[PDB]
């Protein structure tokens, strides 16, 4: 089973988001499906219903959202969708389309709620100081400074590095997040074979590949 | 609105342990409870509904039992891929709510942070930063601290501090601390330390550079 989800990112405050999910894998058309949303200051909310074609699509809403949301369905498209109005900040978290009981999940799409302006990160190397000691391992990084909306996504080498990586979570200053990556590899591989991280911001469509290499 | 509460936020269990999840609601929900594990950046998972009818897929370790007013989960022996955040929910009375989770963590034996320093790039600095970083990268228990030196001086202003979640594959935590100067002052000063101290030991883990280097 599949819930394909779409849409989210940066709105203002008074604006208008369609977010979308198709289903794959249920029988979409017997199936009452949800959203819900989920943010650090309130934890998981149910959102919105809405039942089936024998019941004429009837829907339930939270009393935060009656008014500004609407759940329609796309039965021929197995789809579901939520259309959001007047937006408010307490409307930023990440939202999940689900079915009855929440048994099948979207994937989640992080939904801002801003005046403050979409900005690219900044994506500068951690290199060790030439000073710095030796040993068997060797940790290299990247720092994603200066960037809004979350989320970035960050991978090294495109992916086929992943068992000694930790990316860190990101932290708000003043509209701007920060955040860091570090990734582990055996010091006889380094430089010799290259180690790039990728940072996706994909709310300014910029990715940067940022080889690390010797200072 | 019928609240779900949920306590305490996290519990500390060894593999192979029994841990029983407590959940509360404030009205008679029936059997209309279900369970749900959620991992950091994943979707929650159910686990069981109807109190404690389990999922199909779902691990028998789970059951869920209890009504009414109080709802159990119980792992009666926790593995390793067992570390997630657990919530209750009810579907007795709309709006539907959650709980608010309780977080498993599983215990392992003490480990020291692996240290890590990096000075401002070339390409910061162009633009009037200077970003010192520090990785504290591995360790157990969760809590940890860093101090930043500045010429021997703690500098205490301009520090940012990450903490991911609990490593799936070994059971560590990492944490990243950044000292953000602009270039004008970096450039005033020579030596740039971070140290860690960790309850492994009352020595701090120490690394430094000096902008001679």
């Amino acid at each position: 089973v599949k819930l394909e989800e779409s849409g989210g990112g940066l709105v203002q405050p008074g604006g208008s988001m369609k977010l979308s999910c198709v289903a794959s894998g249920f029988t979409f058309s017997n199936f009452w499906m949800n959203w819900v949303r989920q943010s650090p200051e309130k934890g998981l909310e149910w959102v919105a219903e809405i039942r089936l074609k024998s019941n004429n699509y009837a829907t339930h809403y939270a009393e935060s959202v009656k008014g500004r949301f609407t759940i329609s369905r796309d039965d021929s498209k197995s789809s579901v969708y939520l259309q959001m109005n007047n937006l408010r900040t307490e409307d930023t978290g990440i939202y999940y389309c689900t079915s009855y009981d929440y048994e099948y999940w979207g994937q989640g799409t992080l939904v801002t709620v801003s005046a403050a302006k979409t900005t690219p990160p900044s994506v500068y190397p951690l290199a060790p100081g030439s000073a710095a000691q030796t040993n068997s391992m060797v940790t290299l990084g990247c720092l994603v400074k200066g960037y809004f909306p979350e989320p970035v996504t960050v991978t090294w080498n495109s992916g086929s590095l992943s068992s000694g990586v930790h990316t860190f979570p990101a932290v708000l200053q003043s509209d701007l997040y920060t955040l860091s990556s570090s990734v582990t590899v055996p010091s006889s591989t380094w430089p010799s074979e290259t180690v790039t991280c990728n940072v996706a911001h994909p709310a300014s469509s910029t990715k940067v590949d940022k080889k690390i290499v010797p200072r | 609105n019928i609240v779900m509460t949920q306590s305490p936020k996290s519990m500390s269990m060894s593999v192979g342990e029994r841990v029983t999840l407590s959940c509360k609601a404030s009205e008679n929900v029936g059997t209309y409870v279900s369970w749900y594990q959620q991992k950091p950046e994943q979707s929650p998972k159910l686990l069981i509904y109807g109190a404690s009818n389990r999922y199909t897929g779902v691990p028998d370790r789970f059951t869920g039992s209890g009504s009414a007013t109080d709802f159990t989960l119980t792992i009666s022996s926790v593995q390793a891929e067992d570390l997630a955040d657990y919530h209750c929910g009810q579907s007795y009375s709309y709006p539907f709510t959650f709980g608010s989770g309780t977080k498993l963590e599983i215990k392992r034996a003490d480990a020291a942070p692996t240290v890590s320093i990096f000075p401002p790039s070339s390409e910061q600095l162009t633009s009037g930063g200077a970003s010192v970083v520090c990785f504290l990268n591995n360790f157990y228990p969760k809590d940890i601290n860093v101090k930043w030196k500045i010429d021997g001086s703690e500098r205490q202003n301009g520090v940012l501090n990450s903490w991911t979640d609990q490593d799936s594959k070994d059971s560590t935590y990492s944490m990243s601390s950044t000292l953000t100067l602009t270039k004008d002052e970096y450039e005033r000063h020579n030596s740039y330390t971070c140290e860690a101290t960790h309850k492994t030991s009352t020595s701090p883990i120490v690394k430094s550079f000096n902008r001679n280097e």
